[PDB]
RNA sequence: ACCAAAGCUAGCUCAACAUACUAAACAAAUACAAAAAUACACCAAAAUAAAAUAAAACAUUCACCUAACAUUAAAGUAUAGGAGAUAGAAAUUUUUAUCCUGACGC
RNA sequence: GUUUAAAAGAACCAACUCAUCUAUGUGGCAAAAUAGUGAGAAGACUUGUAGGUAGAGGUGAAAAGCCUAACGAGCCUGGU
RNA sequence: CACGCUUACAUCAGUAACUAAUAAUAUACUGAUAAUUAACAACCAAUAAACCAAAACAACACUAAAACGUUUAUUAAUUA
RNA sequence: UUAAUUAACUAUUCCAAAAGUUAAUAACUUAACAUGGACUAGCAAUUUCGGUU
């Protein structure tokens, strides 16, 4: 016998039944698209046609991303969406010599960040490529809030940046309850990223999170048969009563 | 499975405590030092190396403590000695001569004038004569004593400096180190631990010996009569 | 001087806690609604449990300080 | 609680009374409630099995049913 | 950052397909390494009077280092964004009329 | 080699392997190590009088039965609340807030024997 | 004449469709040494596929090799290869809804 | 048990532990045994229970020994 | 007795054939019915302090430095 | 192994990265880690042993 739906399609059909169903649909889209993060490790090429040198024909040429391996530490800091290249390489950088397993790993580096929003200096293990976009966006927060999920490939980045939205969404005033004009200065420099609560505190969930979320969300304690009946009741004799 | 060490006691006590040897293994279970293990069953008995030890944080001055009881200690080749003072007893390393009933001062004054040095008395190393047997001796103040306890061997003073003073180990190495660093006087005890002979085969089971393998290599460039010079003094003394 | 504890037979500490604990203003998504451990959902701090109701057998050993005999200055029994 | 074994089985676990909470037992902590990522593999094979095992018993059922027709042509 | 390079070709895929690769595709050259390139220097906007810079309220190139450990932290300069740029410009045009 | 089939039992291991057999426990250990029974932990057997009970175990074959009707909650509320709640609501003193005169219970940790948590055997 | 011999069924196999995919049983006990009601915790971990083989040897290489894009062509073409064995696209094209499902399968 | 101021890696010799030599056995009682005869027998001794070290390894008083009756590197499954 | 096997144990009855390397019959096959009754054994306190001084008839010693414990203070459901 | 290609890991050393220090663009140091590229050795990995006689 053959499946039905082919296996490709099994984990999209269980986050399309279920419990995973109930989901909020921003989040749901948030999830399913796939954008390609940039390229780190791997320098692409410009055009999408080049001019072989040998057979001086234009050729439709693509880019293949080079698969990189984060490993579970890189998910408690910044490391700019890089991680750990493996691979083969050729010993003497000749094609006829040996091959042999390689892996290129990054330099990290123990950095204490200052958030603005949040107000906490966090040491974070972060790399020069992190520092690097963080001068380039101008700004912590403003690298945070800007770069995407897939470009920051960081479970504590994506709970950063939710923290964050959350507190402008909420305009908390924890962040200077004896400094509100400072706390407006602040708040008003990053009104690009203003997101509505209701989509504020689902954008640094996994699967996982987002389902028992929704789970203590869903969690209501079954209503005594006595209350629906004495309803009925009281609609029948409301009935009777209005039918004279 | 993992194996847990037998040193989990904190308080310190003058009675000997049982002790769980291992050959070789180390917490995975493999051999990491062969020719260790099957020896003969022992006790531990508690050491307290920092000498300059007050009871109460009240009085930091020096106290004199008595000398009870010289034992003999499986676990190292020298000769222990209790010695009480105020409200607990302890373990110490026995110099050469110390026998029961004897008087030791414990000191961390230093003057101008240099102290006679007998053999239980430890004072820092800023104040003992620029000749004197030592052992026992610290690297920086307050540590205790890692350096020499074997049985037998004693260090030199050989200068003082700068606040600081230069030893002289049992490998003819120099050692500098701050001029407070206690150390006690005198060679440590047992002295002929070296003229021992063990009798036969079975001595070295009893102590915890191994025989060694049976296969025959053949030796290489590192065997040899190799006279190296003495290496460089080492200095403990952290010049900013 | 020379600590008599060995660390890898000393009590191990906490495990540090996790990152979404560090975020001001952020609830952390734990398992304590499922009564049982899931990788992935962060570890739920509990308070100090109260037993209402006190037990004699199960519970922890009084102070010295707490006992009405109690004096500051010391016996020598 | 319909809770999911080491296993991949979906299961219901019943209740037992305890005087401590759930996150002070040492018996229950040890226990898991979750499948790793190597149980998908045999959860897909359970689920091939099955089908496999329905998939002969219906075609058996339609092989009874014909051959049945086939010697009783009342019909 | 280390940047490799695929030693052999990969197939073409044009209608958004993944490329079919190969184990020996795995194979990289390493092509550029980041790190040992001559870094570039950051443009930085004081905003207090250092010693060795200057006075508060110009823009000045100094090394990454300096520009990570001492000017941000202790908040003795900021970046030269536009935003940031616009602020200093009206300051200089309201402290050149008084 | 030994046998993998058949139970594990208290019966097929060494002195220091006691199963219990599944009765349940009627106390704990004491000071010098006897076994303290508690009499609260064992089962009392709340027997009837049935000395002028005119049922036997049996009953009269000509005796007719009954259609199978499985009492229900709509059916056991009808019967027990229904009429209660009806006559209060034509009276005009129906409280939707205080249901407990008419046999609702608000919580079940008050009473003795709760329906939920089951804290009765049988 | 013994030993023996012959049944036609239990059922299987390959596909199509298909709800959409870990069956039924789960009173109590079941990850204490499983099926043992009952005490102050610790819980969790990832780091490339390899080789047998072919190149009549074996060192660079060796399709599939438990990762979806299917079909008709382009096309075994451009290309990649101790330029050897072999590997191998793409741009661009074609694909009309349902029943008619059973068996020159045992 | 005996000799010894001796519990001396001493001596004689039991239990016990090994296995020197011979004869049977060789699809045998036995995939290593029987009988006679031997060596140690207070020690580097035998032995019960429970745990650890796992194969690109472990362990080894090196025999390239032993690691569940075939080990110059276990067995099972998969590649096949 | 411990470890291990689980009824192969006990009574009655039958054995033409099945097990005993053959019979007689039966602890080793078959069927029915019963049985091993706790005093022995298993499960059967923590938290701090005083505690250096071997077991070998242990008087006292040797070296290889040696398992085996009480008392005091606070809490230890209390009921065949 | 004095065979041919050379990995990972462990010890050296060097350069780069990172942290910094001095003076009116230069010089200098690295506690624990630790990244990239080279060097010398251990531990080692893959494969082979032309044919007529
Ligand atoms: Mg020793
Ligand atoms: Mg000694
Ligand atoms: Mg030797
Ligand atoms: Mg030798
Ligand atoms: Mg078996
Ligand atoms: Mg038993
Ligand atoms: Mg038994
Ligand atoms: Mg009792
Ligand atoms: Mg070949
Ligand atoms: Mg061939
Ligand atoms: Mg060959
Ligand atoms: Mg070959
Ligand atoms: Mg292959
Ligand atoms: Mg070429
Ligand atoms: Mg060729
Ligand atoms: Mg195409
Ligand atoms: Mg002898
Ligand atoms: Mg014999
Ligand atoms: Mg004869
Ligand atoms: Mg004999
Ligand atoms: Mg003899
Ligand atoms: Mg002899
Ligand atoms: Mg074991
Ligand atoms: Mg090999
Ligand atoms: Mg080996
Ligand atoms: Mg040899
Ligand atoms: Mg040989
Ligand atoms: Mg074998
Ligand atoms: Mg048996
Ligand atoms: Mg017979
Ligand atoms: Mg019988
Ligand atoms: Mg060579
Ligand atoms: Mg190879
Ligand atoms: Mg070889
Ligand atoms: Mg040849
Ligand atoms: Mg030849
Ligand atoms: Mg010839």
């Amino acid at each position: 016998p053959l499946h039905k739906v082919p296996v490709g399609l099994w984990k999209q059909l269980r986050l399309w039944e279920g419990i995973y169903s109930r989901l909020p649909r921003h989040y749901l889209r948030s999830l399913e698209e796939a954008r390609t993060p940039t390229p780190v490790h791997y320098r692409p090429h410009g055009a999408k046609f080049k001019i072989n040198p040998k057979n001086w024909q234009r050729e439709r040429v693509e880019d293949v991303p080079i698969p990189v391996h984060y490993p579970p530490e890189s998910q408690l800091g910044l490391w700019g969406g890089e991680g750990w290249v493996l691979g083969h390489r050729y010993v003497n950088n000749d094609k006829l010599s040996k091959r042999v397993r390689k892996v290129w790993k990054p330099q990290l580096f123990q950095r204490e960040l200052y958030s603005e929003i949040l107000d906490k200096r966090f040491t974070v293990t972060v790399t020069m490529r992190t520092l690097d976009l963080i001068d380039q966006a101008c700004g912590f927060d403003f690298y945070i809030l800007k770069t995407p999920k897939e470009d920051l490939c960081s479970k504590f980045g994506m709970d950063l940046k939710r923290g964050m939205l959350l507190r402008l969404a909420r305009q908390d005033p924890q962040l200077h309850p004896d400094d509100p004009a400072r706390r407006a200065a602040i708040y008003d420099r990053y009104k690009a990223f203003v997101i509505p609560e209701a989509e504020a505190e689902w954008v640094g969930l996994t699967l996982d999170e987002a389902v028992e979320k929704q789970r203590l969300l869903e969690e209501k304690d079954p209503i005594p048969l006595f209350k629906i009946f004495v309803e009925e009741l009281l609609g029948q004799l409301q009935q009777q009563a209005l039918s004279e | 499975a993992t194996s847990v060490s037998w040193k989990s006691r904190t308080k310190y006590t003058v009675m000997p405590v049982k002790m769980r040897k291992s050959g070789g293994r180390n917490h995975t279970g493999q051999i990491q030092v062969h020719g260790i293990g099957g020896g003969h069953k022992q006790r531990y008995r508690m050491i307290d190396f920092l000498r300059f030890r007050p009871e109460h944080e009240s009085k930091p001055g020096p106290f004199e403590e008595k000398v009870i009881a010289v034992r003999y200690d499986p676990c190292r080749s020298a000769d222990i000695a209790l010695v009480a003072g105020g409200n607990r007893k302890r373990w110490i390393i026995a110099t050469e001569n110390m026998k029961a009933g004897d008087t030791v001062l414990n000191s961390d004054h230093i003057g101008r004038m240099a102290v006679a040095a007998r053999e239980g008395d430890a004072h820092p190393l800023g104040a003992l004569p620029v000749g004197t047997l030592i052992n026992n001796v610290e690297s920086e103040p307050g540590r205790g004593a890692q350096y020499i306890r074997a049985a037998g061997t004693c260090g030199v003073l050989l200068r003082k400096v700068n606040g600081t003073a230069i030893i002289q180990l049992p490998s003819k190495r120099q050692m500098q180190v701050l001029e407070t660093c206690i150390a006690t006087v005198g060679r440590v005890s047992n002295v002929d631990h070296n003229k021992r002979v063990i009798g036969k085969a079975g001595r070295n089971r009893w102590l915890g010996k191994r025989p060694n393998s049976g296969l025959w290599q053949r030796k290489g460039g590192w065997a040899g009569r190799k006279i190296r010079p003495l290496p460089p003094m080492k200095s403990y003394v952290k010049l900013p | 001087a020379y600590e008599w504890g060995v660390r890898s037979t000393r009590k191990p500490e906490p495990p540090p806690l996790d990152r979404v604990y560090e975020i001001p203003g952020l609830e952390p998504i734990t398992y304590a609604g499922k009564m049982h451990f899931m990788p992935g959902l962060a570890r739920p701090v509990f308070p100090p449990w109260d037993p209402g109701w006190t037990h004699p057998k199960f519970r922890r050993l009084p102070p010295l300080h707490e006992h009405p005999l109690y004096k500051d200055q010391a016996c020598y029994v | 609680a319909w809770r999911r074994d080491i296993f991949g089985r979906i299961i219901w676990h019943k209740f037992k009374q305890w005087p401590i909470p759930w996150y002070l037992n040492k018996k229950y902590n040890r226990k898991r409630f979750f499948a790793m990522p190597y149980v998908e593999r045999f959860v897909r094979m359970r689920i091939e099995k099955q089908a496999r095992i329905k998939a002969r018993k219906r075609s058996l059922e339609r092989k009874k049913e014909k051959f049945l027709q086939e010697k009783f042509p009342h019909l | 950052t280390v940047i490799v390079e695929r030693w052999w070709k990969v197939p073409l895929a044009g209608e958004g397909r993944k490329p079919r690769l190969h184990r020996r595709h795995r194979v990289y050259k390493l092509v550029e390494d980041t790190k040992h390139r001559p870094k570039d220097n950051l443009e930085l906007v004081l905003t207090q009077s250092v010693e060795e810079l200057g006075v508060r309220g110009d823009l000045v190139s100094v090394k990454k280092s300096v520009g990570r450990n001492r000017l941000l932290p202790q908040g003795l300069a900021v970046y030269a964004s536009p935003e940031n740029k616009k602020l200093f410009e009206e300051e200089k045009l309201l402290r050149q009329e008084g | 080699g030994a046998d993998r089939m058949s139970k594990w039992t208290s019966k097929r291991g060494p002195r220091t392997f006691c199963k219990g057999r599944g009765a349940k426990g009627t106390g704990f250990h004491g000071r010098d190590g006897k076994f303290v029974q508690i009499k609260e932990m064992i089962p009392e057997l709340v027997v009837p009088e049935l000395a002028g009970f005119k049922l036997k175990p049996y009953v009269n074959y000509r005796a007719p039965e009954g259609t199978d009707t499985p009492l229900t909650a709509k059916q056991l509320f009808l019967e027990t609340a229904a009429p209660a709640i009806e006559k209060d609501f034509k009276a005009g003193t129906f409280d939707p807030e205080h249901l407990e005169k008419y046999g609702f219970e608000p919580t079940q940790e008050g009473k003795l024997f709760q329906l939920y948590p089951k804290n009765f055997p049988r």
